[PDB]
């Protein structure tokens, strides 16, 4: 069954999911939220019927060919993936639509930045791992660069961002710098550049490294 | 549609 | 109280076989079909098996048909799938389900909170834990960085479960060499520092490995 | 425990309406389709009516579509069947039935005893009870004659409940009167006649009449 | 759905009860058993699945045009009407089979035969009836006669008779004659004359009013 | 037919 990738809408506002397949009208069709890393739950069964526990926000019609799961009203926690759902009897088989990622829109929000120095235990084992942290921003477009001894670094980093957090619509974003031991201890002055639009100017966060 | 009816064409 | 729990998730060779379990609790397990729900890393849900509740009639995706088998034993509340010749197109959080009509259409309303198989040559390894230390407006941030595990999942909790205000735990990414590695931090006010005491709990289950570790600035 | 129980039964004038209740105990009521199937006097089962958890979806016969009202309370546990327009086609026991379906196939698993809804012109009239007192093989004969009711029907027990061994209670002769007769008899060793009291009750319920009676032998 | 209207079986042997409708393979089909007086109650169901509390001699089969129930290892407690049902999702309706009795055969018995007198109680509201009572016997047919000072009655009496005992598979039967108090004062000797096959010759039993 | 699916010709 086919669904958007994604649907994006302002807090307050309409999100309509669609769910296309023939003649999907003629028989029921069911709608699963899904928050990242948590088990599916029903929100909208039997077409248009909500579990109890479900705001009325939550609605769902089906013709032709294509269901629809409408959430009014819209707020963080509506944030997650929604499934629609029918049983094909042609072939015995459950079958899903691929999924639609609900994104709220919000304001434009500068990340808290912070940096932290590898630890001492780490050390001890000929690695070291520099972690920038950028905490609660909108949107998620960011650009993290590492400098060290004012060198700007290439090829040494990898990057991890959450998904939209479910009360401030926001994103966090961790950065790891990665380098042996021997090569750390070469350096002085290990330092974090963020740029990002709720930001006037480039922050940057940095630390000399013995404190 | 609201029904117990299972085909699709 | 109503839940399902899968077990016997984790790491498994290509070729080779592993058998997850589903124990059922809180309700009548034997009034109901039951099913087996799969969702490969960053993909869709996908219909994997139906057991009827006497546990003879069974359907399968066709994707699978002649490597798993579905069972069940009601007296344990236990649903079973039993996978053969693995690969890695069967790597995937494995979600129990129970199989539901209540006005019109077959639906599952009730899952249990799913157990990842990982199809992989490689050997299981637990992973390191590392502090990230705060740095002592208003608020500072900690937390705890959890190194060079496989396969996945890694979870953390803080403070066993107390604290869960401003926490963010990343995806791991996969590092050259070839293992994963996440971070989980929390931001908490500053003046507490001296005072809160700041555990992490890490839980890889493929490795059976549960490392706490509590985090402090330096000096 | 688990048990439907209908009233509202009785004798209605042909063209006029009469509504049946259904009040469902032990079982959570609002999680059910329910149905009315019904029987006419010697007759096959007919299905009347179905409805929807939530009281809107109903379904129904053909032949009761436009006269029919099946509804429900389920903060009362109750079904309804309003029924105008009654003719003798109508005329029936009225079943409450809840409605399942398991592994495959929806069926009705769940029954009330019924409730008989007799179309006539006549007004009720409950009945005069005589006893047949035993002649005093080792076994006696006894019972009671209900006479002269309308309409149908009449239920007979014996001490209360306690006597069930070898009763007979006859299905009720239409008479010339044009009102039913019925006798409920029972075989009991001869040595309790002087010993052993034997009290018929008599129910019929569209009159609202019950009658207790004792039988002995006489002189 | 079409059933034969009676089935009958000896006590340890088989009985098929057929259900036929077009294509009734193709779904599921149940089986209820009511008897007389009594609730439908479910004994096979989903084609050949039985409730729990339900004997293993039950069992169902379903193909082409064809249910059928099969009641093995019959005995007297069988003795009732059984109907097939379906779910028929072109019209939205319950349909059920027409019904099947089964009817238990055992070896012949006669009846105890017993009459009573009108009781006083009735006699002042100026009718008589006098009760003539077959009990437990078998075949169902009888052939009850009354005589009245010798005399054959006719076209003043009725005859109801039970449904097959759950126990023993036998019928009993009541024939009531009914006379106004005046004729019935008219005359002395009452009797009621019992032909059936487990008599040798015709049974009578009598009263004279007034004893 | 032990079976989900409710057509019936």
């Amino acid at each position: 069954l086919t669904q958007p990738p994604s649907v994006s809408v302002a807090p307050g506002q309409t999100a309509r999911i669609t769910c296309g397949g023939t003649n999907i009208g003629d028989i029921s069709v069911h709608w699963y939220q899904q928050r990242p890393g948590q088990a599916p739950l029903v929100v909208v069964y039997d077409d248009s019927d909500r579990p109890s526990g479900i705001p009325e926000r939550f609605s769902g019609s089906n013709s032709g060919n294509t269901a629809t799961l409408t959430i009014s009203r819209v707020e963080a926690g509506d944030e997650a993936d929604y499934y629609c759902q029918v049983w094909d009897d042609s072939i015995n088989a459950y079958v899903f639509g691929t999924g639609t990622k609900v994104t709220v829109l919000r304001t434009v929000a500068a990340p808290s930045v912070f940096i932290f120095p590898p630890s001492d235990s780490q050390l001890k084992s000929g690695t070291a791992s520099v972690v920038c942290l950028l905490n609660n921003f909108y949107p998620r477009e960011a650009k993290v660069q590492w400098k060290v001894d004012n060198a700007l670094q290439s090829g040494n980093s990898q990057e991890s961002v959450t998904e939209q957090d479910s009360k401030d619509s926001t994103y966090s974003l961790s950065s790891t710098l990665t380098l042996s031991k021997a090569d750390y201890e070469k350096h002085k002055v290990y330092a974090c550049e963020v740029t990002h639009q709720g930001l006037s100017s480039p922050v940057t966060k940095s630390f000399n490294r013995g404190e | 549609a609201r029904t117990k009816q299972t085909a699709r064409k | 109280e109503v839940q399902l729990v899968e077990t016997g998730g984790g790491v498994v060779q290509p070729g080779r076989s592993l058998r997850l379990s589903c124990t059922a609790s809180g309700f009548t397990f034997r009034d109901y079909w039951m099913s087996w729900v799969r969702q490969a890393p960053g993909k869709g849900l996908e219909w994997v098996a139906d057991i009827h509740q006497d546990g003879q009639v069974r359907y399968y995706l066709d994707a699978v048909k002649g490597r798993f088998t579905i069972s069940r034993d009601n007296a344990k509340s236990s649903l079973y799938l039993q996978m053969n010749s693995l690969g890695a197109e069967d790597t995937a959080v494995y979600y129990c389900a129970r199989n539901f009509v209540r006005g019109f259409g077959w639906h599952f309303d009730l899952w249990g909170r799913g157990t990842l198989v990982t199809v992989s040559s490689a050997s299981t390894k637990g992973p390191s834990v590392f502090p990230l230390a705060p740095s002592s407006g208003g608020t500072a941030a900690l937390g705890c960085l959890v190194k060079d595990y496989f396969p996945e999942p890694v979870t953390v909790s803080w403070n066993s479960g107390a604290l869960t205000s401003g926490v963010h735990t990343f995806p791991a990414v996969l590092q050259s060499s070839g293992l994963y590695s996440l971070s989980s931090v929390v931001t908490v006010p500053s003046s507490s520092l001296g005072t809160q005491t700041y555990i992490c709990n890490v839980n890889h289950k493929p490795s059976n490995t549960k490392v706490d570790k509590k985090v402090e600035p330096k000096s």
